[PDB]
């Protein structure tokens, strides 16, 4: 199958037509994406299949093919760009200024942007390019808004 | 049975739209991976 780098749409077609369930990060081989999309599931691209490697429910994320490969974080200060790619729409950025989720183990960054939640795995990138998490794990806050956490993986 | 298909390239755009606000919350993470605000 196509495994050129890039961000891509995961679609089903178990549903009505062919419905967009989420998107993820095609990087040195490795598919990227969050575990809600596919909930570890075997993925199609082309004729080829890609073969879930490591997945973990409790950070919402899943890599195929090979080990997570994505391991820039965000700077704490400047603004990144939310690569957004919403269903049935094209693949556009959105850059913001993240906040911060304080937690009893540590501060994650978070981005509060509002969108379909078959944009779940849409990544988050800095000022080079560099993917320093994915989109669609977060929190509903108290005026309906949608914040996701800044998910990443860590690198062996 | 799911599939992919490429959506672009992962680059950042000069002038790109800016919006968005920065809010610090107090969350937890629960062992199903659910965040939930504190209070
Ligand atoms: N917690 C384990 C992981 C998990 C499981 C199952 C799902 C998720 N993620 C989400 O539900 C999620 C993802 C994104 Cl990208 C956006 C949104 N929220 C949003 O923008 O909603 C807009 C809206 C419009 C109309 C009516 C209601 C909502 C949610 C995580």
């Amino acid at each position: 199958g196509e495994t050129t780098d890039g961000v891509y749409r995961v679609m089903t077609r178990r549903l009505l037509g062919s419905t967009q369930v989420g998107v993820g990060v095609m990087q040195e081989g490795v598919f990227h994406t969050m575990w809600h999309v596919t909930k570890g599931a075997a993925l199609r691209s082309g004729e080829g299949r890609l073969d879930p490697y490591w997945g973990d429910v409790k950070q919402d994320l899943v890599s195929y093919c090979g080990p997570w490969k994505l391991d820039a974080a965000w700077d704490g200060l400047s603004e990144v760009q939310l690569l957004a790619v919403p269903p049935g729409e094209r693949a556009k950025n959105i850059q913001t200024l993240p906040g911060i989720f304080k937690t009893k183990d540590g501060d994650i960054g978070a981005v509060a942007l509002d969108y379909p939640a078959g944009t779940s795995g849409s990544p988050i990138l800095d000022k080079c390019g560099r993917v320093i998490g994915l989109y669609g794990n977060g929190v509903v806050i108290k005026n309906g808004s949608y914040v996701s956490a800044i998910t990443q993986g860590k690198r062996e | 049975d799911m599939y992919i298909e490429r959506a672009g390239d992962i680059t950042w755009e000069k002038d790109a739209e800016v919006t968005g606000n920065s809010p610090r919350l107090d969350v937890a993470l629960d062992e199903s991976g659910d965040f939930s605000l504190v209070e």
